[PDB]
């Protein structure tokens, strides 16, 4: 007598790995990054027209 | 294995979550008949020769 | 607990002023209930707003009952951007002690309980108004836990006169003064069915056995000093006895194999003893100081260790 | 029940990531592991 | 242990956390698609006003 099972294979994904600035939308933003935010509180921009 | 994003509160934050899977393997079988006769077989073998 | 603590996290929202942000770095530790034991809340959710009904305010009974389905929780840090806190309930810190502040007009010994009470006295309910979020935050009172035993009974009280003075305390050799309210008619109807189901209990056939030594009492007073300073000066009894010459039945059922006081005090002790947690919640919190003092004074911290 | 050390070195490659437990009953032992349980090991 | 089956499930508990380092990396720069979408629909009013 002979007989067995078997295990054929065995599959997975791939993480896409997607950088923002690779998308369209990044021209909706200024994008410019900070060593620190914790510690600063209400910060403001000016405007003269 | 599946993707992630992130949120804002009150939101509750998702984890990675994973999948783990294995399926059966179906079987089937065929069938095809041939049939010749009696007269047939002596031809081949060589007894009304 | 868990093995290195619990700290949940109420977050603060974008927009707050100065003045407004300022009010809380003198709120380091007071007594904040929560709704669950997650770890992202707002103060919307902490804040008054939230304690209300549907549109009816609890007013100071009701706002008893309404604690002892939340989860107190103390303050540990306030850092700009959220509120971090520990709940009693769970466990405290790696080290079990959290500092509080006391809002009481009372100092504070060691070793005494503290069951929290609603900011009740007159020129003491301070509510830290925020207007630049439109929150107000109702802080309970700390209290050394007799006080809060005291004050419920003079608050249940009050309203059973109403469904048809008593407003003045003293403790420590200063009179102070409850501000006076028009009670909600609804929670004082689960006072009262929460007391008398408290006080059907605690009463059995053993009951008419402890009755007929009201004659001994009211000669016991007459003798020695510790008696007359037990009854009262207004108490019931000592008008009981005056008038009432109770007698005990003479057979009891199967008398003989059960000791019917044994029966009569076993449910004294879980029912009627219980009664000064089923009104209040639950004296969570005593106050055990390492190396400050013996007396702990009203606007300084404490440290503080679980006690049941 | 399946053998974790056979996917440890994949055979093939999949393309399409679904909400895998919407469909449920295609298969016959299904897990979703929240990032690490404690029965992959 | 001291065994290859020892050394064999550390393996197992370092590429459990690679599948779920790259998941929660991969999380912020699709949330920053996401908390861009989430301001400008309140920097928006609709067309018909």
């Amino acid at each position: 007598d002979v007989e067995f099972d078997a295990l054929l294979g065995s599959y997975c994904n791939t993480l896409s790995l997607v950088r923002f600035l690779e998308l369209g939308l990044s021209v909706a933003c200024v994008c410019t990054k900070f060593p620190e935010l914790a510690y600063m509180n209400e910060g403001r921009v000016q405007f003269e027209v | 294995h599946q993707p992630l994003i992130a949120r804002d509160g009150p939101h509750p934050i998702e984890q990675p979550t994973h999948n783990y899977m294995t399926k059966i393997i179906d079987r089937r079988a065929l069938n095809a008949a041939f049939s010749l006769a009696t007269e047939a077989i002596a031809l081949l073998t060589g007894e009304a020769l | 607990m868990l093995a290195d603590g619990f700290e949940t996290d109420i977050a603060i929202p974008s927009g707050i002023s100065r003045p407004d942000a300022a009010a809380l770095q003198r709120c380091e530790g007071r007594v904040v209930f929560l709704p669950t034991i997650r770890r992202q809340l707002t103060l919307a959710d902490v804040a008054h707003e939230s304690f209300v009904s549907g549109g009816v305010s609890p007013d100071t009974l009701g706002l008893l009952l309404a604690y002892r389905r939340r989860f107190p929780a103390v303050i540990t840090r306030v850092l700009p951007t959220r509120i971090v806190a520990c709940p009693l309930d769970v466990g405290l810190t790696h080290a079990g002690t959290v500092n509080l502040r006391n809002t009481s007009p009372v100092d504070l010994c060691n070793g005494d309980p503290i069951s929290l009470v609603p900011p009740v006295f007159e020129g003491q309910a301070t509510d830290v108004r925020l207007d630049s979020l439109d929150l107000t935050l109702r802080f309970p009172v700390p209290l050394p836990s007799p006080l809060a035993r005291e004050i419920v009974a003079r608050l249940v009280a009050r309203g059973i006169r109403d469904l048809n003075d008593l407003n003045v305390l003293y403790y420590n050799g200063s009179r102070l003064s409850l501000l006076a309210d028009v009670q909600q008619l609804g929670p004082v109807n689960a006072e009262l069915r929460s007391l008398v189901l408290n006080m059907v209990y605690s009463i059995t056939e053993g009951t008419t056995i402890i009755l007929t030594l009201i004659p001994r009492l009211f000669a016991l007073s007459a003798q020695d000093g510790y008696v007359n300073a037990l009854l009262q000066m207004q108490s019931v009894t000592r008008e009981a006895a005056q008038l009432i010459h109770p007698e005990a039945p003479a057979l009891m059922q199967d008398g003989e194999r059960r000791l019917p006081l044994y029966e009569a005090l076993v449910a004294w002790l879980t029912h009627a003893g219980q009664l000064g947690d089923t009104l209040a919640l639950a004296p969570v919190v005593r106050v055990c100081t390492f190396d400050g003092a013996a007396v702990v004074r009203s606007g300084d911290m404490a440290p503080v260790i679980r006690y049941p | 029940g399946y053998r974790y050390a056979a996917a440890m070195v994949p055979t093939g490659s999949l393309l399409s990531t679904i909400e895998v437990a919407s469909h449920r009953r295609l298969f016959d032992f299904f897990s979703r592991v929240r990032s690490d349980a404690n029965s992959l090991y | 242990d001291g065994t290859g089956i020892g050394a064999h499930r550390q393996l197992r508990a370092i590429q459990q956390l690679a599948r779920n380092v790259q998941a929660v990396l991969g999380a912020f720069e699709r949330g920053t698609a996401d908390q861009m979408l989430h301001v400008l629909l309140e920097k928006a009013p609709p067309l018909a006003l």
